[PDB]
């Protein structure tokens, strides 16, 4: 079973390509193969963006994925297989490839932001997530204390509507 | 918290401008004050009977109607017709 289904949405390949890979372990090699495609495709603006159309002939489809795979071996491991498969299966696999790297963080790094009532974009990696939480909140308001503007707090409207409603 | 406090702060000092103290409002030109305490206090009796209403007119009940106590004139006639009328009875 995977850390968490990803609730499909041609997320059903990543999470395949998941699940086969960690019956290896195929887990760094999974995902450094695909950052390398990924940085690839963004290395091309034209030519590997709008490779990503549904245009593209089953044929060209094929064609365009070998020759990204075609980049020495930064096609290694299984990914070449579910790249081949998607190539007829689904062209657009950009969000599978973020997708992929969810599973990654799910299997080994975890974390998002808190929120609440701050809009920051801080990142707690640590499996737990009843200890790091406050030195982290703490350390990213006292480092950096970036645009983590939520305007207001809520309750200022929430104080509001109480009072103008009786 | 700060952002209640603050808010309680600005919300509590100025309603004290606003009502709790007879300040008025800067950003609002025309006083509530000599407005609504008086004027609009007859805006009331606007949508009541204006001096009137509070006034309650005096309007006593006045007395029925009756024969004027005439039975020199009125009862020999009355008694003339309920006899007519009695002629088809």
């Amino acid at each position: 079973p995977p850390p968490v289904r990803l609730f499909g949405v041609e997320g059903t390949y990543a999470t395949a390509l998941y699940q086969a890979a960690a019956k290896n372990s195929s887990i760094d090699a999974a995902f450094q193969s695909l950052q390398k495609v990924e940085s690839t495709v963004k290395k091309n603006p034209k030519l590997g963006h709008l490779l990503l159309n549904p245009a593209l002939s089953l044929k060209d489809r094929n064609s365009v994925i070998d020759a990204i795979v075609e980049t020495h071996k930064n096609l290694d491991g299984y990914v070449v297989n579910l790249l081949k498969v998607l190539s007829e299966n689904n062209r657009l696999g950009c969000f599978e490839k973020i997708a992929s790297d969810f599973g990654v963080l799910n299997d080994a790094h975890n974390g998002l932001l808190k929120g609440t009532v701050t809009s920051a974009e801080p990142l707690d990696p640590k499996s737990f997530k009843r200890i790091e939480k406050a030195l982290s909140a703490s350390k990213l308001v006292g480092q950096g204390k970036s645009l983590k503007l939520e305007n207001v707090v809520k309750p200022e409207i929430k104080g509001g509507l109480i009072v103008e409603l009786g | 918290q700060d952002l209640y406090l603050r808010e309680l702060k600005d919300t509590k000092l100025a309603p004290s401008t606003l009502q709790d103290a007879e300040g008025n409002v800067k950003p609002w030109n025309p006083p509530q004050k000599p407005n609504l305490p008086e004027l609009e206090l007859q805006g009331p009796e606007a949508l009541k009977a204006y001096t009137e209403q509070n006034v309650e007119t005096a309007h006593v009940a006045k007395e029925s109607e009756e024969g004027e106590s005439e039975p020199i004139e009125e009862d020999w006639l009355v008694l003339d017709d309920a006899e007519e009328t009695k002629e088809s009875h």
